[PDB]
RNA sequence: GAGCCUGGGCUCCGUGAGGGGGGAGAAGUCGUAACAAGGUAGCCGUAGGGGAACCUACGGCUCGAUC
RNA sequence: CGCUAUUAUUGGGCCUAAAGCGUCCGUAGCCGGGCCCGUAAGUCCCUGGCGAAAUCCCACGGCUCAACCGUGGGGCUUGCUGGGGAUACUGCGGGCCUUGGGACCGGGAGAGGCCGGGGGUACCCCUGGGGUAGGGGUGAAAUCCUAUAAUCCCAGGGGGACCGCCAGUGGCGAAGGCGCCCGGCUGGAACGGGUCCGACGGUGAGGGACGAAGGCCAGGGGAGCGAACCGGAUUAGAUACCCGGGUAGUCCUGGCUGUAAAGGAUGCGGGCUAGGUGUCGGGCGAGCUUCGAGCUCGCCCGGUGCCGGAGGGAAGCCGUUAAGCCCGCCGCC
């Protein structure tokens, strides 16, 4: 059955992306789902997202624009500290600074850049490029 | 119903997505009550109170109309069931056919059908234990069902 | 569909997996239960001394044609009796009976057998302390 | 856009018995027969999908 | 029996079902000669 | 509490009249079951039969050809 | 040790190459929908006390440099423990939700299963009637039946198995498997649904239930077919294929066995990635109508087939009924 929506909410970009869509629909929305998006448009890999209200659990309406090669959830949700960033960026990313990986923090969600700036770890949820 | 067939069947109800009540009923919340224990004491099911109730008196969703359920009336009043009526059902689903079997020793395709709903009596009683519906010692006995029928 | 177990808390069934399944292995499986320490007549050792029985001959395999030299061997460790092949152009013209021998293995897939020669294991490298190089060459002379 | 949010196909009536006289709110796709609270005679009778209306349709809600 | 279904290509092979009658008459034998 | 004696329980090892299968080996014989519709289409499961590859019956597959 | 992604967490495979249990139910464990409140066990940061020396990395200095030795800075010891703070995620506890799932109602579909009754042709035997020299079978023959009247035709009586055409690329069922008609008892699914409950879910080691043919036990029955066997031909030989007979068995009652090319040779659930054209069931909307539970076209849901672009693959080929991309669990190599 369903277990993860995120996950489910990245495979369906990166496969739209792949086939050349503008505009993507995700139908059980969630708080984790807003902010990795949130995160998403700071960086410019997508555009205006908007959630709609059905009775249930609302929509998200996403636009593309072409930035994404792949997008994936990180299950998983490994713990990770302030020092050990560099072995998951490449594990997970092809150049040194060539993507993110989102990271959920005691702080709020944020990229890994901010959260050592910060000097603060958590846990791996996402990565994009 | 997946459960045992796998079949992905697709044929519930589509209620749109409402925040309050609209103006075109009839009745309020004080008379949709009292019509709520009128049906019980003419002994219908809560299923059955809420499609009488849409289909002859017009009212959508009580718990719009009114603030809370048709079994949360029930039981602020003495009428509510001692166990859920879903399980009930079962049970007396399972009572008649194992009637049948006493008689019917070689049907062979009936035999899995009772087991089956014997399987779902039992998952529901590990859910009404674990939230108190039931007492947490609760156990499925044929031969007592035979009684609560 | 998906490999499994792959959740955070599943480690236990990992590891059982992983130790199930590398008994399929021959390597690991003869290491653990010493196998060949158990079969092997040179005890695990790279070379044994031993008495010659018999000279004797071996046909090669096809399409190939010779008769390979060789003499049998009994090991002064454990009275067991193996065949070695002598190699070089007349090496059985300077190896007599009752004497005493050296043997090493012959160099083959697992540790075993080599070539067009069926059913050899092993080699002669000394001959009453001398070698089988120098023996056959002509530099030195047997005792 | 498309069928994002499942929209209901049925409706509600208001109807008129002819002999009483009386006005009615019933619905459109009924499991039960439909009565009139006064004359108890039938105004909707159930089939699959859409019942069958055997009395006057004066507004649809 | 394990059966492995390598081994029913009748090819380099005699068929495999004559193969098992073959195999089970020398298990009796063998079972009626330890003594049992 | 050694050691001796006695009845016990596992394990490894060494021998045995006679019997049983397996594997290699320039080269002994009997037939030709499988590859073509391989000369009765082949194969699975079960049971009975036969110097030997094999044969027959019941149910199954096509990993089977021609009109 | 590496080579070896030939043990695979990083990081492998299971249609045809080794590999999906015969199918289902479910125990532990693993994985688990959305919102609010609290907690701070997991998780993160900061600080105190420990983790001997040697051995590891760096610089400088002393032996002609170097190896070596010394002085300092780090690391190692897979971690333990006393405190301070944070609360996104996981866990615990307490309230809400309805989308997943279960329950209920309504008009329908179907060879799903059990019990009982009534029937249909065909085949075998027997008794009467007619008629008289062959029938049967093969590639050709022979055994065999027949003058104690066969084969063939007619009137009757009795028996045991099976349900033709319609019949399908069809339907139901977990699979195995299920076809004459009528009646009774019963299991499950789909559609329609501002009906009820309110995450009750997925998978499932061990364990259990069902499970073609054949074979076994006990009691019956026995038309046709027919392993074994007995004859006749073919044949270099024939322990075979062909022909003529025939025991068990095939049927019923009650039990055991638990096996198959038990095959889609393809484990089960969920989300996403062009469709076209057929067909079955339900619903809606339009036209026709011989007014029919009727005909035609289109759309929604669910089943079952054929073709096919992107894509995938060693290729054969698969392709929204994936052998594609993601999230899980079991079994096997
Ligand atoms: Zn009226």
């Amino acid at each position: 059955t369903l277990l993860d929506p995120l996950a489910n909410a990245l495979s369906h970009i990166t496969n739209s992306e792949r086939v050349g869509k503008k505009e993507v629909y995700i139908k059980p929305a969630s708080k984790l789902i807003g902010e990795v998006l949130r995160v998403m448009l700071e960086n410019g890999y997508i555009g205006e997202f908007e959630l709609i209200d059905d009775g249930r659990a609302g929509i998200y309406r996403v636009q593309l624009i072409g930035k994404i090669n792949k997008a994936g959830a990180i299950k998983p949700r490994f713990p990770v500290k302030a020092r050990d960033y560099e072995k998951w960026e490449k594990r997970f990313l092809p150049a040194f600074e060539f993507g993110i990986l989102i990271v959920s923090t005691s702080q709020g969600v944020m990229t890994h850049k901010e959260a050592l700036e910060k000097g603060i770890g958590g846990r791996l949820i996402a990565y994009v490029y | 119903a997946r459960i045992h067939a796998r079949k992905r069947g697709k044929s519930g109800s589509k209620r749109p997505p409402r925040t309050a009540p609209p103006a075109w009923v009839e009745y309020t919340a004080e008379e949709v009550e009292a019509l709520v224990v009128k049906l019980r004491k003419e002994g219908y099911s809560t299923a059955m109170i809420g499609t009488i109730l849409r289909d002859q008196y017009g009212i959508p969703s009580v718990k719009l109309i009114t603030g809370k359920k048709i079994t949360k009336i029930l039981e602020e009043n003495g009428l509510a069931p001692e166990i859920p009526e879903d399980l009930m059902f079962l049970i007396r689903r399972a009572v008649n056919l194992r009637k049948h079997l006493e008689q019917h020793p070689k049907d062979k395709h009936s035999r899995r059908g009772l087991q089956l709903i014997e399987s779902k009596i039992r998952r529901l009683v590990k859910y009404y234990r674990r939230t108190g519906k039931l007492p947490a010692k609760w156990r499925y006995d044929p031969e007592q069902a035979k009684l609560l029928v | 569909g998906k490999k499994a177990p792959y959740g955070e808390f599943a480690g236990r069934k990992l590891k059982l997996k992983r130790k199930k399944f590398r008994w399929s292995d021959i390597r690991y499986k003869r290491r653990v239960l010493r196998l060949k320490e158990k079969s092997d007549p040179l005890e695990g050792a790279p070379q044994a001394r031993g008495i010659v029985l018999e000279k004797i001959a071996v046909e090669a395999k096809q399409p190939n044609s010779a008769m390979r030299k060789a003499v049998r061997v009994q090991l002064i460790k454990n009275g067991k009796v193996v065949t070695a092949f002598t190699p070089g152009d007349g090496a059985i013209n300077h190896i007599d009976e009752h004497d005493e021998v050296i043997i090493e293995g012959i160099g083959g897939p697992k540790g075993g057998s080599m070539g067009d020669i069926p059913g050899i294991r092993y080699k002669v490298v000394k001959v009453n302390r001398v070698s089988l190089k120098e023996l056959v060459k002509g530099r030195k002379e047997k005792p | 856009p498309k069928n994002l949010i499942p929209m209901p196909r049925s409706r509600f009536l208001r109807v008129k018995c002819i002999d009483c006289g009386n006005e009615q709110i019933v619905f459109s796709h009924p499991a039960t027969p439909v009565r009139c609270l006064v004359c108890g005679a039938t105004l909707v009778e159930p089939t699959g999908g859409k019942g069958i209306i055997k009395a006057k349709v004066l507004e649809v809600e | 029996m394990k059966r492995r279904p390598r081994k029913w290509k009748k090819k380099g092979r005699m068929r495999w079902k004559w193969i098992k009658k073959r195999i089970r008459r020398l298990k009796r034998q063998r079972r009626k000669e330890r003594g049992l």
